[PDB]
Order: structure tokens, then sequence, then C-alpha cells
RNA sequence: ACGGUCGAACUUGACUAUCUAGAGGAAGUAAAAGUCGGGUUUCCGUAGGUGAACCUGCGGAAGGAUCAUUAACGG
RNA sequence: CGGGGAAUCAGGGUUCGAUUCCGGAGAGGGAGCCUGAGAAACGGCUACCACAUCCAAGGAAGGCAGCAGGCGCGCAAAUUACCCACUCCCGACCCGGGGAGGUAGUGACGAAAAAUAACAAUACAGGACUCUUUCGAGGCCCUGUAAUUGGAAUGAGUCCACUUUAAAUCCUUUAACGAGGAUCCAUUGGAGGGCAAGUCUGGUGCCAGCAGCCGCGGUAAUUCCAGCUCCAAUAGCGUAUAUUAAAGUUGCUGCAGUUAAAAAGCUCGUAGUUGGAUCUCUCUCGGCCGAAGCGUUUACUUUGAAAAAAUUAGAGUGUUCAAAGCAGGCCGCCUGGAUACCGCAGCUAGGAAUAAUGGAAUAGGACCGCGGUUCUAUUUUGUUGGUUUUCGGAACUGAGGCCAUGAUUAAGAGGGACGGCCGGGGGCAUUCGUAUUGCGCCGCUAGAGGUGAAAUUCUUGGACCGGCGCAAGACGGACCAGAGCGAAAGCAUUUGCCAAGAAUGUUUUCAUUAAUCAAGAACGAAAGUCGGAGGUUCGAAGACGAUCAGAUACCGUCGUAGUUCCGACCAUAAACGAUGCCGACCGGCGAUGCGGCGGCGUUAUUCCCAUGACCCGCCGGGCAGCUUCCGGGAAACCAAAGUCUUUGGGUUCCGGGGGGAGUAUGGUUGCAAAGCUGAAACUUAAAGGAAUUGACGGAAGGGCACCACCAGG
């Protein structure tokens, strides 16, 4: 069946990037795809998005830019330490200049930089480049 | 062989043939 | 596809070890099966007395006769098949003389020309056979 | 995808966003639990309720009118049924099914229908016992199907 | 010295396991140039035919090279 | 023996740790003890067991896995030396003792530094600067050959002495001697490719031999044995073996399962694993604060304290450098002897996203006050004996007020309902069709059968044939389609009954009840085995008949088990999509089956209304097809075998070069046949998968020739 719903929502919106198109709906909606987006959105790499309202789980729709190479989510969300950032930013990043391990700590979810600057560990949710 | 105990009483048995013969022979 | 949880781990690892024991070289290594099938017991160089010359025929798109010599090695009595390497070297090798044995190098496996000799003579009574070869030393009998 | 058939269906209700009551049905919520009360009375499961309530009063969702559910509000009042609904009729279709396997031997398919309606069974049974809908010690048996239905 | 306790070990049968002599039996190897002398496409599972192959009975596959025709049908 | 640790290594990891530090164990094997604070002690005792010494034949004495040493064992490992001077330990003790430890000897385990010579002039030789149209002319360096010369510095060694030291040795320091190439002389492997460096010369001739692998050698050997030359590392270089990286060939990171090795025949199902949204700090005691509770508990993350040293990273420091060491520096002083890491598990204080968990729905639920019953107050009834001091605290209870009093919604998750259908889905009974076989009767005939030909066989006691019936078991053709149903194997005459099922439709109900699933359980083609019945056709085996240098498979006739039904067994197929199941996204099209929706019209001889059949679109689930440079892949191909080095949605099974071999053994099931689980020794440099050309066809068509034929000379 349906599990990690945040999985579905990177698998959907990197197709949709990949094949050219400008939008993408993503269903169902959750807190943390709403975060995570917000954290691609600051840098950049997506733009505008729209939460239509269901008194269901509700859905999303996203605004494209060519900006996104490849968003990608890691299962299961392993317990990341501030020491051990380092190994994982070596591993799924492209390169040092960008690309973002998106983790979540108590602080919020936030990205590998603001991880290292608040010096708080979390469990690893994504990457984006 | 298997055994442990009954692999060193095999050893044990080799060590006391090579010895007796060895000890005829230094005897003459 | 694999298991990819959180609490998987002793699937993983009873899996890998289980499927460790289908490798070629984990399972010779760690069955105990190989090391009592050979006849050094894992030893570097053996030690035997020599029992009869042998004229090994090659293997067949190479015609020549390999100068081999069967021994009985001194620690556990097996008999096994050495192949003396160099041009007239087989005639420093007497019947009933002690010998360092060693192997040709690919551990366990006939190699090359010979067919069914996993060995080669290193020393013929305490002295090696590349010093007689090249007349450096004289052998004692 | 049914949890018994290779079946995917996709057939289901389907519910408007409006939770609010329709402005032409003049029915309060005292007035549909009373109709809720007397079609227990006559004697009705809480789906064959609705659908009466439904198709015949124009009251489309109970919830949204009544502000709780049927099955509530026959427990509060005290007409609720001691095994629930689903598990009812599940093993009525179970003993239907033994029966007719008494009547026939040779039936495979109706074997194999009836070891997938345990199977369902035995599934509710444990989702009932863990909120504590059924006592612990309470056991479907083979023999003991047909009279607690 | 009696009795008790801890208790090495000794003797007797059973289950074994190991070391070590063996009459004989069946073999093979080196030495005898000694004596006599056509069919099948490729298979699978079972059963029979002298064990196996192989062939056949039954049930299965393709992992086997689709040419030609095909609008009326009402009075 | 376990740790500290070691080797290798991007990251993950893999392997080793007998061994000097810590802890444990044992003194040939067990056992029992004495003394002592401490021993079940063995350089203490008592036994038995196993070895063994002196013997005067009665007896006595044993314990090197302590230091040297010896035997034996092996591929494998040092002196029967000197000292208690440094380090400490013991004792009645500044004084004695220590095979602890130090010192030398052996030592190419391993690690560090580092000789095997450099320069000047001449003779050639290049590369450059200046002048010349150029040739050339020079003073600018460089390189070796020097079958050329020439002195200068040396350490190896010989060896006074000093120094070192318990006494010595070595190192360091210094007298004297000590270098011309036939010396004070550098080796170990190789020269076809991998992999650097000869198509040199002689010998051999598939021999000897070389070769980790591919391969070389059968008279020109780039590969053998040698000479010369050349190459690599260098006081070191080979070979064997274990292990590590290469190996993304064990894959957590990070492999694979259409055709190359591989997905269980199919479904259920416990354990395991994974699991949809959703909810933004205070009342008492003491000096604005300290005590008391925290807050449902966690997992997660951060900080703090603990985690022996030695090793590792690393600070400082000219051990002559370095490996090392913890020293040292300045004219009695000045300093150092850091720091980091030390998984996990246990402490500690903050954070509250993520992921579990709970708190009120028989309301014996929170918060307030109004009361009862029982147990109790350790002080205020100056000293009291008291029946009563009062007050205050705990547990069971009666009503009352108060809370916006208390249930997140209804997943393009699932279960269950209700509806009209739909299907070769299943079980039971029933009904019909023909063919074949056999029998009875009638008719007319000498042939019928079978084959490439034949033959066996039947047959005028009348076969075959034609007609009328009867019976027996069998089989459900054509309709029958890339159509349908079923979990799969599978399912096709009519009717009735029985219990199920998908899909569709719902503004129904429950409210996470779910997905995959070791153990376990049902079904499971054909063939086969037990007990019963029946045998129409077919038919393995078997019998004949044909056919042959050798036929013993093919062919023809007959025919046993079986093929059929009933009840028990077996659980196997190319049980195939050679493609696990669930869920998401990424192109298009119009045919078909079922269901639903919206419709001009034709039809039931124009139908009076709905209803069935067609026709046109739409939606949902399916069996399929076509098209596409979405992208994949070794490719054929694939809308999945895609969304893969831009590698992580959940989860089950399963592969690791080909054989041995699905074999032996063991276990288990079965009456048996056999099914399930399942090696090793050994053998081998390959085996395979996809495509690409076409010698050669015993493949086929045409054309030509009196060096081919025909008719002839």
């Amino acid at each position: 069946v349906r599990m990690n719903v945040l999985a579905d929502a990177l698998k959907s919106i990197n197709n949709a990037e990949k094949r050219g198109k400008r939008q993408v709906l993503i269903r169902p909606c959750s807190k943390v795809i709403v975060r995570f987006l917000t954290v691609m959105m600051k840098h950049g790499y997506i733009g505008e998005f729209e939460i239509i309202d269901d008194h269901r789980a509700g859905k999303i729709v996203v605004n494209l830019t060519g900006r996104l190479n490849k968003c990608g989510v890691i299962s299961p969300r392993f317990d990341v330490q501030l020491k051990d950032l380092e190994k994982w930013q070596n591993n799924l990043l492209p390169s040092r200049q960008f690309g973002f391990i998106v983790l979540t700590t108590s602080a919020g979810i936030m990205d590998h930089e603001e991880a290292r600057r608040k010096h708080t560990g979390g469990k690893i949710l994504g990457f984006f480049f | 062989e298997l055994s442990r105990v009954d692999q060193r009483h095999r050893a044990s048995q080799l060590r006391k043939q090579k010895k007796e013969a060895v000890l005829a022979e230094k005897r003459q | 596809g694999k298991c990819r949880g959180l609490r998987t781990a002793r699937k993983l690892r009873s899996h890998r070890r289980d499927q460790k024991w289908h490798d070629k070289q984990y399972k010779k290594a760690h069955l105990g099966t190989a090391l009592k099938a050979n006849p050094f017991g894992g030893a570097s160089h053996a030690k035997g007395i020599v029992l009869e010359k042998v004229g090994v025929e090659a293997k067949q798109p190479n015609s020549a006769i390999r100068k081999c010599v069967r021994v009985q090695l001194i620690k556990n009595g097996k008999k096994i098949t050495a192949f003396v390497p160099n041009d007239g070297c087989l005639n420093f090798i007497e019947e009933n003389d002690e010998v360092l044995v060693a192997g040709f190098g690919r551990k366990g496996h006939a190699v090359g020309d010979i067919p069914g000799v996993r060995f080669k003579v290193v020393k013929v009574a305490n002295v090696s056979l590349l010093a007689l070869y090249k007349g450096k030393k004289e052998r004692p009998r | 995808g049914r949890m018994h058939a290779p079946g995917k269906g996709l057939s289901q209700s389907a519910l408007p966003y409006r939770r609010s009551v329709p402005t032409w049905l003049k029915l309060t919520s005292d007035d549909v639990k009373e109709q809720i009360y007397k079609l227990a009375k006559k004697g009705l499961t809480p789906s064959q309720i609705g659908v009466i309530l439904r198709d015949s009063h124009g009251v489309a969702q109970v919830r949204f009118v009544t502000g709780n559910k049927i099955l509530r509000i026959l427990k509060s009042k005290g007409l609720a049924p001691d095994l629930p609904e689903d598990l009812y009729h599940l093993i009525k279709k179970a003993v239907a099914v033994r029966k007719h396997l008494e009547r026939n031997r040779k039936d495979k398919d109706a074997k194999f229908r009836l070891i997938l309606i345990e199977s369902r069974i035995h599934r509710l049974a444990r989702y009932y016992k863990t909120k504590r809908v059924l006592p612990p010690n309470w056991k479907y048996e083979s023999s003991t199907a047909s009279a607690l239905v």
C-alpha cells in the first residue's frame, strides 16, 4: 500500500521536472511535505505552490522552474548526529557548492547548513540539486 | 574425527607411538 | 527488493552470513574440509621422503614429459607428487632422500602443463635445488 | 485492491465539501434520533437504517445533522447489538457456507472460500479484541458458530 | 578402630570413537603386436521397455518460417 | 583465553590479536589438605593414574607451560655467559638476596639513517650567445667514450689511547698506516603480451625444457640452454603459504533474478518487518529567588562527568638527520613532560520537529463549594489521674453548581451492508445429440482391411456395404473469438436446486481494522499406487507380419495395465509472461467484455407508455492490440525489463564460473514410486547470452562451351 507520502510527492515532482512540465499535482498533502516544499522554495528551487483543501487529506499543486535536477528522499529516516553529517553530505550531495540534505531536528525541518549553524542533529529526510 | 577429547586422544596415541619408536631407536 | 526498515538488522546479517556460505572462497576457507583434505595441512612447506621418480605426460596441446617425484610426507603420512623444476635437477633427487617441498602458486590447483600435481621441489638433502643447479653447493648422501 | 481478491475496485462514496445541513431539510436532531430509535425497535442494522433515512426521509448524513453517528446513538441509548455488524455478517456467511459443505463434500471452491471467510472473521476478532470491543476470552469456533447468529 | 563427608581411581557389561596387525575376496595399472573375431524440430513431467541414454503411451510448452479471403445481407 | 590493540582501507567495511599492560586459568591428570591475613599453593604436603631416577632387592627420592641447555616434534625460532651498577621487590634490614630486571653473545622478524667514489685539463660530441646572404668564426655550458692523464678528500679496515661500563663490548673523539680501476671488484629477477627492456649470435629440434595466465619448442625459437646487450628494485631481491585492497565477484552504503546462474504451481496465514492525513509549568515552606511536584513515558539530538596506561592523531623540542626519546634552553636561573579520540550500555541537564504511547463515551470524567461514616490530632485545656480539650490529616459516600462539559474525518486504504446485473467459476440431480462398438432381422454380392508396395487379419457358415431397431460406455464438435470466469491447476448439451464471487452504483455503516509474510494450512494437469464398479474408442508393455553388409527405432494387425466413475494416496510439469506481491508518477489512440451516465434517430410489421436490439459520446475495472527518439538495457527488445553512480516507497523468496550433482549421507513424508532438505573429495580455463558477415550447401534456379553431349566424320 501507500507508505511514506513524502517519497510519493518527491517522486512525482521529480518525474514531472524531468518531463519538462510546469506544474505538479501531488496527493495526499501532509505537513512534512509542506515544510519540505517551503525549504526548497526558500532556496528558489521550485516556486509558489497552492494547498487545495479537501476535508480529506488535501492536495498540493506546485509550480516548476527548471532549476531542479534531482529531488530525493532518504528512507528510512536514519539518526544523523552532527559529527556524521559530513559523511552524509559527501555521499548524497553532488558537490560542496550546492545540494541539500533536508533534516528534521527539535528546532524544526531545515537544511544541513542550518543544522550546522544551530548545532543540532536530527533525522534525515531528503536532498535536492 | 570430531569430539575434541577424542581428537586429543588420537594425537596423544600418535605421540606415544612416535615416542616409543624414537626411544627404541636411541637405545641401540 | 531489500528490506530497508530500521529494525531489520538481524534479518540483513542472517541473510548476509547465509549467502556468505554460498561463496566458493569463503566455503573453502571456513568449512574446515579443504583444510583437512590439504596434504600440507595449511603449511607453507613440507618435508618428505622420496618414494619414486615419475615421468608425467604433459597435457595434450604440449607434448613433453615432466620429471616429477612421488614422495611420502613425514608429519601426516600422505603421498604426493612434486614437480622437479629445472633440467637435470631430477638427477640430484634420489630414492629415500629427504626433500623440502612447496606448492606452485595457485593454492591447491594443478598449474599449467602438469596434470594432477600441486607441488614443486625446493630443497634436496638440506641444500636447495637452485644452488645445486648453479653449482654453488654440493649435496651430501 | 481487495484483500482476498485480485480485483482493484474504485467504487465508493464521495461526500461533498459541505458538512452543513441543507436548507430544505426541516428535521431536527431529536426527530432524526427518534426515527433511528423506532427503526432499531423494528430491528435493523445501522447501515440499513442509514439507507432508509437517505432514500425515504432525505437525511443525507446523520452525523452532519445530529452530530453523532448511528452506532454511537444506539449505544448511548442502549440498543446496539452485542456483536458488531460486519462480524455478525461474516459469521453468518461462514455458517451458510459450512452448512453447504456438510451438504456437499466435494465442493472444493466452497472449502477455499470458507477458509477465506474464517480468515476475515479471525482478523475482525483480533481487531475487536485489541480495541476492547469484544472480551479477550471470546473465541470463534466452527462448532459454536450458528448459535451465536 | 567405628561411622560420616569430599573423593582420585579400580572391576564388570552397553553405547561408541581412535590407534594398530592381518588370512582372504573383488579390482585396476606396467610388462604379452601372444589366441579368436543409418535415424533424429527442440524439449518438460511421469510410466513401461534389461540400470542409464534412447524409444513409446499420456498431459503439457515454443525456447517453431502466417500465405489468400473477409464494406451487400435488402423487396 | 578476553580486552587495550594490529594489518589493510576514500566512506562503509574485512581479517588478526599465543606474545612484554590489565583481568582469568594451570603447573604431567584429577582429588584432598597443613600452615598462614591471604593457597585448595605444587621451586609445600598426602594419594591414586601415567611416565621415571638410585639401588646392596630391604627401601628412598620425583615434577623446567621459571633462566640457560638437551631430546623429540616439525616449514618454523638464540648463550648450559656477566651483574646485582640502573628499575624495583623481600627481610629483624642504610649493610644481605633476587636467571625479577639490566648487560653482552646469536639474530637479513621488522623498522631508521646510509658507502660502492667526485673534480680539473685535453680529443671528439651536441645544445645555445655574438658576428656573418649562407658556409662558417669564437670564450658559453653540457654529455659520456676516455683501450688519456693528473693529484685532493675519504670511510670501510689495521689499530695507541681517551671515553662508555659493576667490569667490559659497541657508538662517539682522536695518534699512525690505509683508493686507480686485472681494485677495498653488488646483487636478485627478467627482456612475446599483461609489464620496462633484443625480431642479436650459437646449440637443441613437441626432445630437453619455459610458462602465475594467454601461450613458446615438431630446422629462421622475439619465450628453452648459453654469450653479448638491455630493463626493474637495490644491500637487497625471489619463491611458497595465510590474510587484506582490487571484489559494485557477498552489495548497509552498493550487486543481481525476459533471453547469460536465478521468482516458490497457487492462495491463506501466526512470528518478524513496514504502516494515510490530523492536535500552536505551577501551588505551598524559607532568603524578586532557593527548596516540592514536575511534564504520560520513551526512542532522537545537544551539552556536561566518567571512561588506567601503552598504541593512534597531534603540540613543543636540531636524538648530527631520521625511525625514536621526553627532553632540554640561557649564563645559578628559565622552562616542559599538552591536547584530541576513547563505540554501544549505564549517569546528567536543555531542545520537542520526527516515530510509538496514553489521558472523559457502562461517565464509579475534571474544578469548586454543601454535608455524612470510619481511622486519626502528638499540641492551646499553668502541675495533674481523667469522660471530653479544641484543631487538623487520610479512606468509603449523598445530592448541587460549573466545563462552548467530553467522540479530529470518512483516505482515488480496507472490511461490511444495500441494488440491478454478469460469467465455459464450483457441487448435486436431470435432459438431449451424434459417432463408434456389439447384437437381431432384411437386401445384393466376392471381396473387405491396410501400405510407398506389401504382408498379418476377416470372409460365400456369408465379411465389407445399404436399411430397420436394440444396448453399452464415451465424448459435449461446428457456434468458439487473442471473448469470459476462476487463487492456480483449469472450466463449453438442456433444466432445477444449493452456497459463493469480481465489477459497477451509493451524500450506507465500521473507523486503520492494513501490505508482504519464516512456522503452519487448503487446492493442485498428466502419469503412477491402493480398495470397489465398469470396459466404447484409444493404448504403453506384449504378440505376430513386413523390411536388411550389421537392425534389434520407423510401418501394418491384434491387444494387457491404463484411458471412465467412486473412495483413499503422491504434490510433480516448458505447473511460462522462461518476467514476485502491494502502492505512486511519466506519451498517445480506438476496438472489445461487464456496469453506470447522457442522448437526436431506426426497430419489436409505423408498437398506445416504459422496456430489449442497434447508433453516438463519457466514466470505472478488465482481456488485448497499435503507435512513439519518455527513458532504459549486452542487446533482441521493454510504456515497463522506465522514474539506477542524480544509486534508499514497503516487503517475501532466491543466485555467486562450468562440472561432480540435485549425487552420497543424514533427517522427514509416502504402501511403493519417489517428494522435501542437501554436501565434500576431485576436475576444469573456460561454459554461456545477444546480435554481425557469409567459405560451404549433399539448397534451388538461370546462362555458356564439339578442350560437353546429342546426330554424325
